[PDB]
C-alpha cells in the first residue's frame, strides 16, 4: 500500500523527529551534568 | 432568439417599477421612513439590515436579481443584441483588472460588480502571462470586449495608453456592432451614447490642450470633427451649434456637471422612445435603462437621507 | 498623510490619492490614530470632529517628541451641513492656548 | 486498445525527491497526481526555491521576449546545463543589444515617416520664412491646408489687419502651406477667427514643431538624409545578432523551460516531513523503463507500482491510445474526439477498417487518384525536405509526424480507391468513352464492368443493397459493442437497452422487408413479432422510457448509410457528364480542338473535384463519427489523458 508506505514513512519519520528531540534535549541533560560538575567545582 | 417571449417578462418587469410619486414622496425621509419605503419595495427584498451601505448591497442584489437576467434566458441575435446593453459595468470591470495587473495591488483588490461573465474567469484571469493569453481565457464568442481587446493588444505588453485607445475601440467596434444589426432603434440609441460620450470626453478634457483628433472617436452622428475641435477650445457656442439633434436643451452650458446632467436627461429621453418598439429589443433595452435610472435615484435618496442632504441639494437630479 | 472620518468620506480621499481610515466609535478611531502613528505615515493625519475632538491625545503619549504626525480636528460632512461654527474653534482654540478668552 | 496503466508511488528524502524528480522527468513517462489528504505535508518547497524559480521562470519569459523582437520562435532543441546567474548573464547582453537596437528602430523608423510627412512643406515654408524667422514683431500663421479655398480664410484675414497680414500659399501642391503673417497678440485673434472658419497650425512633433523653422527645417533634412543607411545599419546588425545568438538563446530558453517545469512538477510533490512521497500512472508497457529510471534512485528508495481500478471509478486514469503499427496512423482522426472512460470499446481499428472502403466506394476516378498519388508524392517530398508545412492564409503549420501519417492514410486509401475504381471501371472518369477500357453490351471496346453505373437500370438497388448491408453490419456491431460494454462495466442499463436496441432494429427490418418488400412474410413474420417482443421485454426490464423515438432515430442512423452510394453516384454521374461533354466537343465537334478541349475539360473537372471531394471524403468520416461512435456511445465525461513530464528537448 502507497499510504502504508507513508505509514512506513511515520515510524522513519519518528526516528528522525526521535533523533532531533533525542539530540535537542540530551543536550539539555549534559547542560545538567555540566552545572552540577562546574558549581561543585566553584563550592 | 425570440424577441417576445422575453418581451413578456420584460413587460411584467415593466410592471414592477416605482412611480414618480414613490421618490417625490422620498424628498422628505429620514432613512427610517426610506427604510420603511424601501421594505415596501421589491428592492428591499434583499434588504439586510441598516446604513448606507447595508441599503447599496442590497440594491446591488437586486440589481442582479432583476437585470442581470436578461444577460441570460436568451440565444441567438437577440443574444447577440441584448449583450451590448449591460455593458459598462463589464468594461469598467476589465479597466479596474487592467489597472490592477498593472499597478500590483491584490486581484481581491477591486470589489468586481456584476455583468456579463462569470466572475470565475475574471479570477482566473488574474494569473495570466501574456495579455492576448488573458484575453482568451476572457474570450467569450460574442462579446465586443474580446474582439476589442485582442485587436487593440497587438500593439504592447500592457500599457494605460492601451488602456485608454482599448476604451477607445471598444467604443469603437461596439458602435461596429450596433451597425452591423437589424436594429432600427438600438443603432440609434447607440449612436446618441457614442456622440454624448465624445461630448463627454471633450468638456472633460477641454482646456487640456491635447490632440483632439487622438481624443475624438467615430460612430456619431449629432457633431462633427470640426465641431469636436471647436468643443474641445473654449467655445460653448458648439455646444450652442445642436439644434434639432436630441442635444436640445444642452445649451449655455460650460459646467461639467449639468451638462452630463442634462446629457443624461437626453438620453434617458431617446430610452423613453424605446416603449414604441414593442417586437424588438429596444423595450427592454428601455427597461435596463429605466431600472438605472431607478439605481442612480436609490443610490442618490439613500446619500440624502444618510447624510441628511436638503431637497435643493439633489432638487437637479429628479428633473427629469 | 492619512485621515479618519468614516469609509465613505475616506474613500473620496483614496481617490485623492491619500491614505483613509474609518471608524464608527470613538476608541476606534483611537485605535485606527494608534494604528497610523505606530505606522509612522508621512507625517500628516485627519480626524474627524465628531470621533475624536481634540485627537493630540495619542501623539502627546506616544510620540510626546518630534511634534511630527500633525494633527488636525476636521469637519465632517453630515456636519459641514453646519460649518464646525469656525468662530467658536477659534475661541476654544485661543482659550486652550493661551488661557485668556476675549474677543475679537 | 488502452493500456493497463498502473498507478505508482515512491519516498524518501526531500532532496532525494528533488534528484528523483529530475530523473523522472528525464525519464518523463508518467503523469503525476496530487494525493492531498491523509497522514503527508503539503510539500510547500520553500521560499528560497520560489526565488529561483522565480528567476528561472523570468528568465524563461526574457528569453520568449527576446526571440520575439528578434522575430524567431521557439522551437525545441537539446538545452544548456548552465548556472542560473550564468545563463542569466549570457542573456541578459543579448538581450540588452536587442533591446536597444529595437527601441532605436522603432524610434528611427517613427523619425523617418515624420519627417517624410513633413519634408518639403517645411522646406517650402521656410523659403517662405525668409523675412520673419524669429522677428520679434509678427507671428508666422502657418496652415499646410487643402486646395485653394483661400477666400474663405481671407475673409478672416478682411477681419485682419486689412492691408496687411502678409498671406499667401506658394507651393507643395499636396498641401497649400497657406501662410499668414499679422502681429503677435492680433494675429492670435485672427489665428481664433480662422479656426472658428477651420484652419491649423503646422504642430509637429518633437523639435520640429518646437524649434524655429530653419532650424526645424535643417533637422528635418538630416534626419531625411541620414535615418536610411541608419535603418539598414540597424537592420543589418540585428539580423547579425540574431544569426550569432540564435541557437545559444534557444538552448538556454530550452533549459530554462525544462527547470521551470521542474518547479513547477515540485509543486505537485508530497513531503514526509524531511522525507517526501510522489505518486501517479504510468502505463505497463513502459514499466522496464520506469524501473530503469528508478534504479536512479539513492538506494532505489522504492517505487511500487500497484495495479489500476476496475470498470468502477477510474476517472483520474490517464488515457492512451496504444494502437497497432497498421493502427497507428488511424489515431490522427480519431484525436479529433475526446477520449475514453478506461476500459471503452476503442473503435480506432474499424476507423482503418471502414472508412478507406467508404472513401473508394466514394471516389472511383483513377485519374484523380493518380493525381492523389502525385499530390502524396508531394506531400513526400515536403517530409523528406524535414521542413515543417506552413501555409500562411491557412495557418496550417504541421510536424512531420502528422503529415507523414496523412500520407501513410492517403496511400492506405488510395490502394483501396484504385481497388473500387477498377470495380467501377473509370479511368480519370468515363476514358471508355474515348478509349473502351470499360466493357459494355453496347460497345464492348475491352474488359468488363463489374459495376458499369451508368446504368442504374440494373446496378441502383444492388449498390442500395450494399449501402443498407454495410451501414447494418456497422449499426450491429455498435449496438453489440454498446451491450458487451455494459456487460464489462456490469451495469445492466446499458447493455438491456443495447439489446432491447438491436432487437427492435432486427423487428423493423424484418418487417419492412415483409411488408414493404417482397412476398413470402412466413419466415419472417415470427421474427418481427420476436423482435417486437425483445423490444417490449427490454422496455420493461429496463423502464428507462427511451421510447420508439430512440429506436425510430437508431433506424435513421442505420438507413443514413446510402447516402456513400448516393454521393459515389452522384460524383460519377457528373464526372461521366463532363467526361462525354469535354471528349464529344474535342473529338466529334471537330477533333481538332482536343488540346482545348479537353485542357477546358480537365480544368473543369478539376475545379469539380476541389469543390466537391472534400465534402464526398468528408460524409464518410461524418457517417463513422456519427454511427460507430453514437450507438457505442463515446460521449460519456471524456477521460484524462496522459499527461506525462514534458521535457520538451
Amino acid at each position: 500500500g502507497g499510504l502504508g508506505l507513508i505509514k512506513s514513512l511515520a515510524e522513519k519519520e519518528k526516528q528522525l523527529l526521535e533523533r532531533l528531540e533525542a539530540a535537542k534535549k540530551e543536550a539539555e541533560e549534559r547542560v545538567k551534568r555540566a552545572e552540577a560538575e562546574a558549581k561543585a567545582l566553584l563550592e | 432568439d425570440d424577441f417576445a417571449y422575453l418581451n413578456a417578462r420584460v413587460r411584467v418587469r415593466r410592471g414592477t417599477l416605482l412611480k414618480e410619486s414613490f421618490f417625490q414622496e422620498a424628498l422628505d425621509l429620514s432613512f427610517a421612513d426610506f427604510l420603511r419605503l424601501l421594505s415596501e419595495t421589491v428592492y428591499g427584498g434583499e434588504l439586510a439590515g441598516q446604513g448606507l451601505p447595508d441599503v447599496d448591497r442590497a440594491v446591488l442584489r437586486t440589481q442582479a436579481k432583476l437585470v442581470g437576467d436578461l444577460p441570460r434566458l436568451v440565444t441567438g441575435e437577440a443574444r447577440e443584441a441584448v449583450r451590448l446593453l449591460l455593458l459598462r459595468n463589464d468594461l469598467h470591470n476589465l479597466q479596474a483588472l487592467l489597472r490592477a495587473k498593472a499597478t500590483g495591488r491584490p486581484f481581491e483588490e477591486v470589489l468586481l460588480l456584476p455583468g456579463t461573465l462569470r466572475e470565475e474567469v475574471w479570477r482566473q484571469a488574474y494569473e495570466a502571462q501574456d495579455p492576448a493569453g488573458m484575453a482568451q481565457v476572457l474570450a467569450v464568442p460574442g462579446h465586443p470586449l474580446a474582439r476589442a481587446l485582442r485587436a487593440v493588444l497587438r500593439e504592447t505588453q500592457d500599457l494605460a495608453r492601451v488602456e485608454a485607445l482599448l476604451a477607445k475601440r471598444f467604443f469603437e467596434d461596439v458602435a461596429k456592432a450596433a451597425k452591423g444589426l437589424d436594429q432600427p432603434a438600438l443603432r440609434d440609441y447607440l449612436a446618441l451614447e457614442v456622440d454624448a460620450e465624445n461630448l463627454r470626453t471633450a468638456f472633460k478634457l477641454q482646456g487640456s490642450g491635447l490632440a483632439p483628433d487622438a481624443f475624438f472617436l467615430k460612430g456619431g452622428r449629432f457633431v462633427d470633427r470640426v465641431r469636436f475641435a471647436r468643443l474641445m477650445e473654449g467655445d460653448y457656442a458648439v455646444l450652442d451649434e445642436l439644434s434639432g439633434t436630441p442635444f436640445s436643451g444642452l445649451s449655455g452650458v460650460r459646467d461639467l456637471k449639468a451638462l452630463e446632467r442634462g446629457l443624461r436627461c437626453v438620453l434617458l429621453k431617446e430610452a423613453k422612445k424605446g416603449v414604441q418598439d414593442p417586437l424588438g429589443v429596444g423595450l427592454v433595452l428601455a427597461y435596463v435603462k429605466e431600472r438605472e435610472w431607478e439605481a442612480v435615484r436609490l443610490r442618490l435618496l439613500a446619500r440624502r437621507a444618510y447624510f441628511g442632504l436638503p431637497r435643493a441639494q439633489v432638487e437637479e437630479e429628479v428633473v427629469c | 498623510m492619512a485621515v479618519i472620518a468614516d469609509p465613505e468620506t475616506a474613500q473620496g480621499f483614496r481617490l485623492a490619492g491619500l491614505e483613509g481610515y474609518g471608524a464608527s466609535s470613538a476608541e476606534e478611531a483611537q485605535s485606527l490614530l494608534e494604528t497610523l502613528v505606530e505606522r509612522g505615515g508621512y507625517a500628516l493625519v485627519a480626524v474627524d470632529e465628531a470621533l475624536l475632538p481634540d485627537p493630540e491625545r495619542a501623539v502627546e503619549r506616544l510620540m510626546r517628541g518630534r511634534d511630527l504626525p500633525v494633527l488636525l480636528p476636521i469637519a465632517g460632512l453630515k456636519e459641514a451641513f453646519q460649518g464646525h461654527d469656525v468662530e467658536g474653534y477659534m475661541r476654544e482654540l485661543v482659550r486652550k492656548t493661551i488661557g485668556f478668552d476675549i474677543k475679537l | 486498445m488502452i493500456a493497463p496503466m498502473e498507478k505508482l508511488v515512491l519516498a524518501g528524502p526531500k532532496g532525494r525527491a528533488k534528484e528523483l524528480l529530475q530523473s523522472l522527468q528525464q525519464a518523463g513517462v508518467v503523469h503525476l497526481e496530487t494525493l492531498r489528504p491523509e497522514a503527508l505535508s503539503a510539500y510547500q518547497l520553500s521560499p528560497e526555491e520560489r526565488a529561483e524559480l522565480r528567476r528561472w521562470e523570468a528568465v524563461s519569459a526574457g528569453a520568449e521576449h527576446t526571440l520575439s523582437l528578434l522575430g524567431l520562435e521557439a522551437e525545441p532543441a537539446r538545452p544548456f546545463p548552465e548556472g542560473l546567474e550564468a545563463a542569466e548573464k549570457a542573456l541578459s547582453p543579448i538581450q540588452a543589444h536587442a533591446e536597444g537596437l529595437t527601441r532605436q528602430k522603432q524610434e528611427l523608423e517613427e523619425e523617418l515617416a515624420l519627417a517624410q510627412a513633413y519634408l518639403e512643406p517645411l522646406e517650402r515654408l521656410a523659403a517662405l520664412a525668409h523675412g520673419l524667422d524669429k522677428s520679434p514683431f509678427l507671428r508666422v500663421i502657418p496652415f499646410l491646408l487643402t486646395e485653394k479655398e483661400l477666400p474663405l480664410v481671407e475673409e478672416a484675414l478682411r477681419k485682419a489687419l486689412e492691408d496687411r497680414y502678409l498671406l499667401a500659399h506658394e507651393a507643395y501642391a499636396g498641401g497649400v502651406a497657406a501662410l499668414v503673417v499679422v502681429h503677435r497678440k492680433e494675429v492670435d485673434q485672427a489665428k481664433a477667427a480662422l479656426s472658428r472658419a477651420g484652419v491649423a497650425e503646422l504642430r509637429l512633433p518633437g523639435a520640429l514643431g518646437e524649434l524655429p523653422l530653419s532650424e526645424a527645417a535643417r533637422r528635418l533634412k538630416e534626419r531625411a538624409e541620414a535615418a536610411p543607411r541608419e535603418l539598414s545599419e540597424v537592420r543589418q546588425h540585428l539580423a547579425k545578432l540574431a544569426r550569432e545568438s540564435a541557437s545559444t538563446l534557444q538552448s538556454l530558453w530550452t533549459r530554462a523551460q525544462d527547470e521551470v517545469a521542474r518547479l513547477k512538477a515540485l509543486e505537485e510533490l508530497a513531503s514526509g516531513r524531511f522525507g517526501f512521497a510522489l505518486l501517479g500512472y504510468v502505463p505497463v508497457k513502459a514499466k522496464p523503463k520506469v524501473e530503469e529510471a528508478l534504479a536512479r534512485h539513492k538506494e532505489s528508495v522504492v517505487y511500487a507500482f500497484e495495479p489500476v481500478d476496475e470498470h468502477h471509478e477510474a476517472d483520474r486514469i490517464p488515457v492512451v491510445l496504444d494502437n497497432p503499427p497498421w493502427a497507428k496512423p488511424f489515431e490522427l482522426l480519431v484525436s479529433f474526439l475526446n477520449t475514453p472512460k478506461y476500459g471503452t470499446f476503442d473503435p480506432t481499428p474499424v476507423v482503418p477498417v471502414f472508412f478507406p472502403f467508404w472513401f473508394g466506394m466514394i471516389v472511383g476516378d483513377i485519374g484523380y487518384a493518380l493525381l492523389f498519388y502525385l499530390v502524396g508524392r508531394w506531400l513526400s517530398g515536403y517530409v523528406k525536405r524535414n521542413e515543417p508545412l506552413v501555409i500562411d492564409l491557412f495557418a496550417l503549420k504541421l510536424k512531420p509526424q502528422v503529415i507523414g501519417k496523412l500520407v501513410h492514410i492517403l496511400n492506405w486509401m488510395v490502394f483501396w480507391t484504385v481497388v473500387w475504381g477498377v470495380i467501377y471501371g473509370e479511368f480519370f472518369g468515363t476514358f471508355l468513352e474515348h478509349l473502351g477500357v470499360f466493357g459494355t453490351p453496347e460497345h464492348p471496346g475491352l474488359i468488363p464492368i463489374l459495376i458499369h453505373r451508368i446504368d442504374t437500370a440494373k446496378t441502383a438497388n444492388l449498390l442500395i443493397l450494399l449501402s443498407v448491408a454495410f451501414g447494418v453490419v456497422l449499426v450491429f456491431f455498435g449496438l453489440a459493442l454498446r451491450a458487451y460494454l455494459g456487460l464489462k462495466h456490469r451495469h445492466m442499463a446499458h447493455f438491456w437497452e443495447g439489446v432491447g436496441y438491436l432487437g427492435g432494429l432486427v423487428g423493423v427490418l424484418a418487417l419492412a422487408a415483409s411488408y414493404l418488400g417482397n412476398l413470402q412474410a412466413g419466415w419472417l413474420q415470427g421474427l418481427m413479432y420476436l423482435g417486437f417482443g425483445v423490444f417490449l421485454l427490454a422496455v420493461l426490464m429496463s423502464r428507462i422510457w427511451l421510447m420508439i423515438p430512440e429506436i425510430f432515430t437508431q433506424a435513421g442512423h442505420i438507413l443514413s448509410h446510402i447516402r456513400i452510394y448516393a454521393v459515389g453516384a452522384a460524383g460519377g454521374i457528373l464526372a461521366g457528364l463532363l467526361t462525354d461533354v469535354g471528349f464529344a466537343l474535342a473529338e466529334r465537334l471537330g477533333l481538332l480542338g482536343v488540346l482545348l478541349g479537353l485542357l477546358v475539360a480537365g480544368v473543369l473537372h478539376l475545379l469539380i473535384l476541389l469543390l466537391t471531394t472534400l465534402g464526398h471524403m468528408l460524409q464518410p468520416i461524418r457517417l463513422l463519427w456519427v454511427e460507430f461512435f453514437t450507438k457505442f456511445g463515446f460521449y460519456e465525461e471524456n477521460g484524462r489523458p496522459y499527461r506525462p513530464f514534458k521535457s520538451v528537448r
